[PDB]
RNA sequence: GGAGAGGUA
């Protein structure tokens, strides 16, 4: 069902797309994985240490 | 909101105390940044004591770990509401479902070693859009002990310091509400009975948002 | 600047008395009014002493004999 | 051989209000990517923009309080204001004034616009007044800048609130190289720059700005 | 271990990634402490005994202790391989740098 | 404001005649890569140059043979010939001649060169003769080009090397000036083939790009 | 200064 939902949108079903480096501007081979992840900022700051 | 939850959010959100869950469904009569008023439906109303439900929202107040908790309305004029529904979102909630952090676009790939062992490389949009900054609230106290050589006071005058550092103290000796102090400043000016003035801890910035003073009985109360 | 001490250790093959000889030289150089034998390039005294040791124009025995000679002249400096 | 065709601007297609496309043609082999990448980095890096810097609300002392009548806090007002889009013709530092009374949203269109300052999106929302006799009057300060400038690192009364600046018109830049058809030749490219600005910058002006900055900074290599 | 300091406009001690193996120091929140040697003999001792370029072989056994750990190794392994049929197979080159230019 | 730091080329160091290290300091936050990378591509890919393209061995019909008198094979010979560095000021395409007899190394310095044709490194060994009475004469055809090409895309054919550069690289790191914070620094390092001094090559690349993007401004 | 609780590696 993840594959089906992905294909509902026009995204590549494999889950991995092809990026481009920022500095050089040339392509990464080996298509990489990109998505959306939920992240939290834990209560261990640097300025309290 | 978290893009991929486990459906067990709303329960944790409303079964904790932070969100302001309605008690009798009705119609919002006037919302505001601080309070809410609900005209109760006809059915859920007692015969006498008609009244209308009213909620007050706790604005910025320190938690136990110095993280500010406040509540924001999540409704508007004319919106019906039902029993058990959510009205005011607390800290880290969104339309009454738990939301602790942010969802961000992630790509798995080594990048010039800047994520060697477990480190994380963070683009500058994450800080430009200001979507991780967290508000902290600290409480600083200053007491006027009753010691030998007589007691000591909080007079605005202290020795051997230029008026520049005193620009932020009013005539009494307590900083104004809203002054933008920085590292190494004077919040209340105390005197060595014979300079014990409280000072901001080094390195911290921020704005003063509230001042309180308690006085023991039998002592005249100064202007502030 | 220095990153290693390998060649200096080769000149003085113990890696412990190396520390003491270099320290004595740097002490002569810092509080004492002596001068370096190698051109300085905005380098601190410890690194300069190590560089001097590296070229082999100062070791323990030559340091001691120079100290003896200068002290003999100092004894002859009062007349 | 030993001679290179020079590029040119063929058409600036305006697909939408804030979405644009620029076409450059012709390009010898191996320049497509070079110019595309150089221009992308320049455009995303440094374009002169305009943004709000200081706010001065009438009856507020610091941003952590609340005002009676408005729905959001002051923090959300500042946040919504930070994303305001505006262009100024001559002056490098202007002051706008907003006055509103009566129920409803307060769009950017309620700003008392001067002759030269131009708002690009007159439907942008700022706050919701929820009382027939609750009013807000504020004095916005707009400056001209060249990037990101946090409130902390810049450089008076207790009435000024400082927001972070985000002077950058462009938001997303993409590009594509594709073979074209000159009278007759093979391996002759054509560059297409897709631009999504926030509406405050004219495309052709932006691309010319990037070209001139790149060239006049590259001048330090000739006659070194 | 000793080190030279390089001033950084931040608030975290930057550490060279090769010595993490020696410290057994993951970067998932580990804290480290900094001391300064005051006297002269202490400075020379640091430089000539504990400067990181003098502890390469572990005292337990001669084995090196700055082995490239976990990511550089992956890079090198992916670098020295051979697909049976890749782009530009079979030509001849005039030395390493020529191959580098060809690849870039 | 809205005005950028122009640096003045800080250092150029000639470790050798054909290997140079030029460091430029300082540059905006994130232009070291932009400039260091455009120059990289414009140097490697496209630039005027003259390198041998075709081979004509007197006694070889085809490139699948071996000659009585040479201790190597033909393909290694043309490999060693690929690195030959020649400059021709006047004309673009030329055909040049060599002819060697007798046991001994066959160096480019012994070639029959003209005024316009100049060999950069005359000590460029080409082959070794193992017979006192075996001789080889050879005709080499050289052109003007723009980087590398294969030969099947165009007689004994070899690949081309139309460029004076051989290696380019760079790095970025922060550095200090009068009183100022948080910029970047560029360190170009190049190794030309002697056909032109490295500094001249950098000048050529910069002017190529600058005149390329003129019509925009 | 000493106890108790929680937390990080
Ligand atoms: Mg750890």
């Amino acid at each position: 069902e993840i594959k089906e939902l992905l294909k509902l949108g026009d995204l590549p079903t494999s889950g991995q797309i092809r990026l481009y480096d920022g500095r050089t501007g040339e392509q990464f081979e080996r298509p990489v994985t990109v998505g959306y992840m939920y992240m939290l900022k834990l209560n261990h700051l640097v300025d309290d240490k | 909101k978290p893009l991929v939850g486990t459906g067990m959010e709303r329960a944790v959100a409303v079964d904790s105390g932070v969100t302001a869950v309605a008690k009798r469904g009705g119609v919002v009569q006037y919302v505001d940044a601080s309070r809410i008023v609900i005209k109760v439906n006809e059915d859920e109303m007692y015969p006498g004591e008609a009244g209308i439900d009213i909620y007050n929202l706790t604005k910025y107040t320190r938690s136990n770990q110095n993280t500010c908790i406040n509540q924001m309305p999540c409704v508007s004029l004319g919106e019906p509401v039902e029993r058990g529904d959510v009205l005011a979102d607390g800290p880290s909630t969104d339309l009454g479902e738990l939301a602790l952090g942010q969802n961000m676009r992630v790509a798995f790939m080594p990048w010039n070693g800047y994520n060697f062992e477990d480190s994380i490389l963070v683009s500058e949009r994450v800080v430009q859009e200001d979507r991780f900054t967290t508000i902290h609230i600290q409480e600083l106290a200053c007491v006027s002990r009753d010691t030998k050589l007589g007691p000591e006071e909080i007079t605005a005058d202290i020795p051997n310091v230029g008026e520049a550092a005193l620009s932020k103290l009013d005539e009494s000796g307590i900083v104004y509400i809203g002054a933008e102090v920085t590292g190494g400043d004077i919040l209340v000016g105390k005197v060595t009975p014979k300079d014990s003035s409280l000072r901001v801890p080094n390195g911290v910035s921020g704005t003063v948002i509230d001042v309180q003073v308690f006085t023991r009985d039998g002592v005249e109360k100064d202007k502030r | 600047a220095r990153v290693t001490v390998q060649d200096a250790v080769e000149k003085i093959g113990n890696r412990f008395d190396l520390v003491l000889v270099a320290a004595r030289r740097a002490r002569q150089m810092q509080v004492g009014g002596k001068d370096p034998l190698v051109p300085e390039e905005n380098d601190k005294t410890t690194v300069i002493a190590l560089r001097e040791i590296e070229e082999g124009l100062i070791n323990n025995q030559i340091l001691d004999v120079r100290e003896r000679q200068e002290q003999q002249e100092q004894e002859a400096a009062e007349l | 051989v030993t001679e290179f065709l020079k590029p040119r601007l063929v058409d600036i297609e305006q697909v939408s209000s804030t979405h644009a496309k620029v076409t450059l043609e012709p390009l010898e082999r191996g320049f497509g990517h070079t110019l595309g990448n150089a221009l992308r980095r320049i455009l995303l890096s440094s374009m002169p923009g305009c943004a709000v810097t200081e706010v001065e609300i009438d009856g507020v002392l610091h941003e952590y309080s609340t005002k009676e009548g408005v729905q959001e806090d002051i923090l959300e007002i500042l946040l919504n204001l930070k994303g305001l889009a505006v262009r100024v013709q001559g002056k490098d530092e202007v002051i706008l004034t907003l006055n509103k009374s009566g129920i409803g949203p307060v769009t950017a269109a309620d700003i008392t616009h001067d002759g030269d300052v131009e708002i690009v999106k007159p439907q942008h929302v700022i706050c919701h007044l929820t009382d027939e006799n609750a009013s807000i009057s504020m004095r916005i300060k707009v400056q001209r800048g060249r990037g990101y400038v946090p409130a902390s690192t810049r450089i008076r009364p207790i009435g000024r609130l400082l927001v972070d600046a985000c002077y950058s018109p462009v938001e997303r830049i993409a590009y594509n190289v594709e073979a074209a058809r000159v009278e007759q030749r093979t391996d002759l490219d054509k560059l297409v720059i897709e631009m999504e600005t926030n509406g405050t910058i004219d495309p052709e002006e932006a691309i010319r700005r990037a070209a001139t900055i790149l060239a006049e900074q590259l001048e330090a290599f000739v006659d070194l | 271990q000793a080190f030279e300091p390089v001033l950084i406009e931040g608030k975290a001690i930057q550490l060279h990634p090769l010595v993490c193996a020696a410290y057994n120091a993951d970067f998932d929140g580990d804290q480290m402490a900094v001391h300064v040697p005051l006297t002269l003999e202490a400075q020379l001792e640091a430089r000539a005994l504990m400067m990181s370029t003098n502890n390469i072989l572990s005292p337990a056994n001669g084995e090196p202790i700055i082995v490239p750990s976990q990511d550089v190794v992956l890079g090198l392994y992916y670098m020295t391989r051979d697909c049976v049929n890749a782009k530009g197979e079979g030509m001849v080159l005039t030395g390493p740098k020529e191959a580098e230019r060809l690849y870039r």
